[PDB]
């Protein structure tokens, strides 16, 4: 059976991971103690996708948690699902990174990387057919950026044929959380732009907007944003675990979504997202979900899609569905949004449907978009990296860890090429 | 008639197969557990175990366990032979190269072994039935492998295949133009006549003719199953003007490179609406030649009919068929190519269509299926080729195919082969 | 036919014996306590006490008490004669020299005494059955002693032996290449035809043909017991084309130094999977000539068949056998050596295989066992010889054999004898 | 029946012995008072292997305990199983050795050796077919090294045909326990390199690592390390006592493990070894045990096996088992670890399976390895003996007891030959 191993690094990495297995276990009806309590046999038919069965009426999720300080992982152990993971997979250091990409990649993480790969190798050996890898981290973060890229390069070298997904939180344009985000992002993009097959960019700014208006949540917290992120991440692999009329696995999405090897950055989405008051006054039907998922306000990325165009779109539906309705709405989106799709790609929509919906919903859909509008995101980082690096604003911390100033300029140029390549394909043949 | 072999490859073919065998079991009164409990010629599609059991003569193949897993867990689980449900490990991921070069090669040998054993028990083999999607990873790459293997190993036998031709407007995948042409080039030579059907066209039928506002792929396969049943009705029942399996290619293939007929079926009416229509032979006969009723979105009026096969089924009278066909030929709006004065191949069988419980199709004692090799499909080929060259001009998705063991030269060769096919239709579409 | 004598030496032979006699007791309806309670020809393998009891005509021998101790404490404890369960004090420790020179010599005299008494009660003795491991201390050193003693003392009698031929890839001991060649040199002359079976090959059958994911040596012996039962079916039942014990060597030994046929059996199907297969004579007949079904990992297609014995068993029709054999001979992929226009030795018996309770083999009314002396085994011999010379070039483990009363010269002589055997296969594998 | 007599000399010798019969008696269900309380008849079927029955519903283990001071043996008498042994077998001196090989071999032990052999002779005469001897001691120790070698030479001279096993604790590379270990080890290896058929080298450093990480034991003690050692020692003779599909006795292992007479030094191992917390998250199956036993971290020897190659490996399994699974994993180890086995030996694995598992486990396996990596162990001792003997660091104690300086240099050379012979066979024919 197609199988995956999940990797989570850094504070954002682990916390989203924790709010991810809290949801995968719910879909498969897995008790926090690890015992199965699902009400349907169709959940165990593909449990092995994320879990390695341990004899005794319990299942263990093959996940690897990496963090240079133990603070974030200690909280996970104390969580409702902390005891679910195998204790051996909890690998951590002692000196946490100071939000510097250098320390999490060259000096501190270099010593612990060997330990991480050994667990990863055992998990891979425990599988019968490994399909790909999943990494959760944050580009602005030091551990995730630095240690995540180091792990991606090693596993890619070790397993070149296998796929690897990345759900990376991207710095927001207006309000940040770390001063030196521009350095961490550019260094990390320099590695993800050649090592990973598909990446999903997420920003908390966009998620904050969703909670404020789309969901009318007065006091949201990361306990809530991670739930939205976990929904999309679970949706991407609905096909590997449950049956449907038109199944689309990780590789199928990659081929339909990645036209050129370097243009593998997507913006996820989800629907329906309605408050409790609005539940009465809305009909949960295919025609309404299609509008919500293509709405710029429902996007989990700060960049407005309307400022660009879509190379490829992939729609993953869930629940009881009508194929003709799904075909109709996608056709309407193709015709209605005439200038929102490139001319050199006559078909821009990849549709997928699954029989089982998520949680208590009777219908769900997940939106993946490889839109050209993401150029405005790297461009902003491109301006924030240049302004700081122009006079060595914070370089003396990265230099002291071994990084040479030459590596910095190469990543900036490799970042400018990515934006130029995005602008290049935004053109039209006529 | 003697045995005919069925092959189901890909999600579309596999899902169609379970619908096709639902009709076959119902038609012959075979229970879903493989035991006859309500026409002794059912041996065409079934092999008797010798202990009061029947094993369908099909080979379900796929590169992923998901679709076949449903069959193994479905009601027809005990029906199929366990070894016939051949499955791989990783799906072709909508890539033609994977299903033909990398992952398809690993499982092709096992498929042939079962196919060889099926032939060993044949006192007579008319041909093969291959169900696949014209556009798709496993349904386009792996089918080409079987066509090459079956042609060389067996040869001198009919090879009918049903393909989900990509709809012009509706499309559920991005790289279909690459995938459809690659299989067409490799399957054009080894095929005899491939029946074509669109998802959009059947949806339109389900919406206009039928009163179903919530169709699904399950409904389409059920409406496609009767297409296959009618084509093989002669091999399984008795009636005047029997049409053997090999007769289809002789009548419907004027030239070796033009063997892509389209499919039409009639009557298609809901249970309530049937009470208001007589459904006489002329009515259904005229309906088959209606743009609104054909299962391919290409406009029949935009070209000319070259050959037509009318497989009348039910309590039909041969005199009515002859008079009805005469009425069609005298129509001026319809036009047949000059070099084929005779184009109609009639087939009558005394077995009305079976009623599928829970279906959207009403009970009719008089049904007809039309196969028409029409030049109007040339427009569809050009549109599909137009999509291919537009993408290929920029190498939109070529790198995926290149890394899967397929050289870039095949794209140029395949398109040129398609271009020649367009010219072939143009050459046969005019007369002095 | 009259009496046939059985000998079980070594852990492999002893453990096989209890499985073989489980079938024999079940086939003749003999209870595990040695009393008949459900075919009067059972005297071939059993001696009647004269007081409503039957003593199996076997001589279980080993140099250690562990394996035989299990038999003495097992359900068949009351079955065997107490004196037949001859046991030593110290095991041969996987050393050929110990089982042939040092410790084997101490117990060989007692074994012959019992063997002599078994012959005294014979109104007619067809031959002997010797079960041993081709590679192993007691199963290779002590067997050679018996072969020399039996040949000189009795002679002019068939001597069939079943050997666990070392698998090419799987191996459970380090010095097997030394052990296998030493016994082959000493047992080549005194043997008539030794049936060969691998552990890896039976494992593969248990995994592909059978649906057992947890096989064990117990399962293998049960699947090997029917091989012996089929070979001796003629001596214990009635049917057309009876094959006596001495007929095997005449048909399957064209030359005195080429008497190492391999074993194949069919059908081999689980209880559930049997419902989906007719299991006609052609199906099982074709299965016997499949690489995937033979019990020796050597590829049959890599060489040519010289002689073949088909011991059909059950409700088989002689006409079907002749037609099926004709189909095999016309196959082009299969090839028989030119100098043997006739290679098939058919044997039909009217006794379907018995069902062993708790076994993994389904009930079939029609079974066949194939014995084929094929040149493909020459490749296996070369690989085994390749292991020997690689070790012997450095005296990897020679000092153990040297100190146990075996001269170093025997290693050179034994390998040269093996080298000549390889040349013998090469000589008979070509024709002008 | 095949029978053995156990000899234990020195402090480490006796204590491991005490924690060995505490386990053999458990497998056979023998009460500390000596009466049988086992729940299965299959335990008494081969009790005579280690025990001499005494009429009255009691059994006496034929074991000989030798120690120059009575301190270590007095504690054994006061142990839970002290009263189990025959009082006559407790043979001891008055002047304990001062950790000098000379005193335990030439001066002090020479007087008591006659007494020891007499008991040994009676035990041998009490048997119907003696198969071999077992000696437990410590090379760094004086009594064991000195008195153990003296006993081995005498019994070997008296019983040349019989086998003799030795479970010798070898000095650790990093932290030692006796100053003069290099002298004791080299002198003792000089005797064991020609008198004994197979030796098992054990080091407490490696056992400490196992407890720290593999078993997560916070406060281990020799009461615990000896239990691990006793498990392996009991496993080696599982076949002599209980039935199985593929029985392998002491001699069978010796022939499959000893290619050349001098290369009879092995490194034992055991599996599974998991903590109480890790018991939930692991499946006890053949595929997992094979990896653990070939893991360098599960080795009971300090030397890393990966630095060398395996001439011969022997796997002794226990419990309900599947032969094909056992064959598969060994084949995988053969192919996966391509460069870890010599080319001049096509088959390197000797497999053995027993029906009954140990204690409450439903599956166990014992690892024996004749790896060439052990050359780094004698080489280290070779450097520590040379540095001290270079200027007679502690020789005046050995000289005063009668030992001549000439014997010292011969043992050093005989030690260098052993390392050279190990390096010689590490080569490849091509
Ligand atoms: N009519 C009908 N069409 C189907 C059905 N299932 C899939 N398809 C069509 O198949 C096309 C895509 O190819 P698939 O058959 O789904 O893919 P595949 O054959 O499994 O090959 P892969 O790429 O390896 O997945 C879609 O555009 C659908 O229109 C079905 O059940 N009924
Ligand atoms: N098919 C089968 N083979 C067995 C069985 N038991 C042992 N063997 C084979 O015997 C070979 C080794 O020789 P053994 O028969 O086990 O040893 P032995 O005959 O007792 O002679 P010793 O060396 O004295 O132990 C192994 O490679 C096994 O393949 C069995 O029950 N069934
Ligand atoms: N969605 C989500 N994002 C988080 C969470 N915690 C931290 N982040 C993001 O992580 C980024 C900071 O990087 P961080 O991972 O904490 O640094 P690191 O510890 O060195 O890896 C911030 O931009 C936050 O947006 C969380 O619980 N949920
Ligand atoms: N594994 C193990 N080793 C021990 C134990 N007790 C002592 N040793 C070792 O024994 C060595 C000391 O030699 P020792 O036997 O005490 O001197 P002796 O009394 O004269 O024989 C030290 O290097 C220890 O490593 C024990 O309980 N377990
Ligand atoms: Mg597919
Ligand atoms: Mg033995």
């Amino acid at each position: 059976m197609r199988e995956i191993v999940h990797l989570q690094a850094g504070q954002c990495g682990n916390q989203i991971g924790a709010k991810f297995w809290e949801v995968i276990s719910d879909e498969h009806g897995i008790d926090p103690t690890g015992t199965y309590h699902g009400d349907s046999d169709l959940q165990l038919e593909r449990i092995n996708v994320y879990y390695n069965e341990a004899t005794g009426g319990k299942y263990v999720p093959r996940a690897v948690l990496v963090d240079l300080e133990p603070g974030t992982m200690d909280s996970v152990r104390s969580g409702p699902f902390g005891q679910i993971f195998r204790p051996d997979n909890f690998v951590f250091g002692q000196s946490g990174a100071g939000n510097n990409w250098a320390k999490g990649h060259y000096t501190e993480g270099a010593e612990l990387v060997d330990s991480v790969l050994d667990v990863v190798r055992k998990e891979a050996e425990s599988c019968d057919c490994l399909q790909g890898f999943q990494l959760t981290h944050s580009l602005g973060g030091g551990t995730g950026s630095g240690m995540g890229t180091l792990l991606i390069s090693k596993i890619r070298e070790e397993y070149p044929d296998r796929i690897m997904n990345t759900f990376s939180v991207v710095p927001s344009p207006k309000v940040s959380d770390t001063v030196v985000e521009p350095y961490n992002a550019t260094l990390s993009v320099h590695q993800l732009v050649e090592n990973t097959d598909e990446t999903y960019c997420i920003d908390n700014e966009a998620l904050y907007d969703i909670c404020f208006r789309t969901l009318k949540l007065t006091t949201p917290t990361y306990g809530d944003l991670n739930h939205l992120v976990s929904a999309t991440m679970s949706g991407v692999t609905t096909c590997l675990r449950f049956p449907g009329q038109l199944n689309a696995d990780l590789r199928k999405l990659a081929v339909n979504m990645v036209p050129f090897p370097r243009l593998h950055f997507f913006m996820p989405g989800f629907a329906p997202l309605t408050s409790r008051g609005s539940q009465q006054y809305r009909a949960l039907t295919v025609p309404e979900l299609t509008q919500q998922m293509f709405d710029a306000k429902n996007m989990m990325a700060a960049c407005d899609p309307r400022h660009g165009r879509y190379l490829t779109v992939a729609a993953v539906f869930r629940g009881r569905m009508s194929m003709k309705e799904v075909d109709e709405q996608m056709l309407n989106v193709q015709n209605k949004n005439s200038s929102y799709f490139v001319e050199w790609i006559p078909n821009n929509v990849k549709t997928a449907v699954c029989d089982i919906p998520p949680r208590g919903l009777k219908m769900s859909a997940t939106f993946i978009g490889n839109s050209t509008a993401i150029q405005e995101l790297f461009k902003r980082i491109s301006e924030q990296f240049t302004a700081m690096f122009r006079r060595k604003a914070f370089l003396h911390w990265y230099t002291g860890e071994g990084m040479d100033e030459m590596e910095f300029t190469e990543a900036e140029s490799n970042m400018n090429d990515l934006v130029s390549e995005y602008q290049q394909y935004q053109d039209a043949t006529a | 008639m003697r045995e005919c072999l069925s092959i189901h490859i890909g999600q579309a073919g596999v899902q169609m197969g379970n619908a096709c065998w639902e009709l076959y079991c119902l038609e012959h009164g075979i229970q879903r557990d493989g035991i006859v409990s309500d026409d002794s010629s059912f041996g065409t599609f079934f092999s008797e175990t010798g202990s009061g059991k029947h094993v369908p003569r099909a080979v379900f193949v796929d590169l992923e366990q998901t679709v076949i897993g449903e069959v193994r867990t479905g009601p027809y689980r005990s029906l199929f032979h366990p070894e016939q449900l051949i499955t791989g490990k990783e799906d072709a991921a909508n890539n033609y190269a994977r299903g033909h070069y990398t992952i398809g090669k690993e499982i092709v040998d096992t498929v042939m072994d079962r196919v060889r054993k099926m032939a060993d028990q044949c006192s007579g083999l008319q041909g093969f039935l291959i169900f696949h999607s014209f556009g798709g990873g496993t349904g386009s790459g792996f089918t080409s492998l079987l066509m090459e293997r079956l042609s060389v190993d067996y040869g001198k036998k009919s090879k009918l295949e049903f393909s989900v031709y990509p709809a012009p407007q509706i499309s559920t995948a991005v790289v279909e133009p690459y995938n459809s042409i690659l299989t067409t080039h490799t399957t054009l030579e080894h095929s005899d006549c491939a029946f074509m059907v669109d998802n959009e066209a059947i949806y339109d039928i389900c919406n206009r003719n039928l009163d179903i506002e919530r169709p699904t792929y399950t409904n389409l396969n059920r409406l496609i199953g009767q297409i296959v049943s009618s084509i093989t009705a002669s091999l399984r029942f008795d009636g005047a003007l029997n049409v053997d399996l090999t007769e289809f290619q002789t009548n419907l293939v004027p030239y070796p490179r033009i063997h892509f007929p389209l499919v039409t079926y009639s009557p298609i009416i809901s249970a309530e609406k049937a009470y208001h229509e007589q459904l006489s032979v002329p009515e259904i006969t005229n309906a088959c030649f209606e743009y609104s009723n054909q299962m391919v979105k290409c406009d029949p009026r935009r070209g000319k009919y070259m050959a037509c096969c009318l497989l009348y089924r039910g309590d039909v009278v041969p005199k009515d068929v002859n008079a009805a066909i005469a009425a069609i030929k005298t129509r001026r709006t319809i036009q047949f190519v000059d070099w084929c004065p005779t184009g109609f191949k009639v087939g009558i069988n005394y077995q009305p269509p079976t009623v599928v419980p829970g279906g959207d199709l009403a009970k009719v004692q008089r049904a007809v299926c039309m196969l028409s090799n029409t030049t109007a499909i040339a427009e569809a080929w050009a549109r599909l080729d137009h999509k291919f060259d537009l993408m290929y001009s920029k190498r939109a998705f070529v790198h995926w195919y290149v890394g899967e063991g397929m050289e870039e030269g095949e794209f140029s060769e395949a398109r040129e082969d398609m271009a020649a096919l367009e010219k072939d239709y143009e050459e046969v579409g005019t007369e002095s």
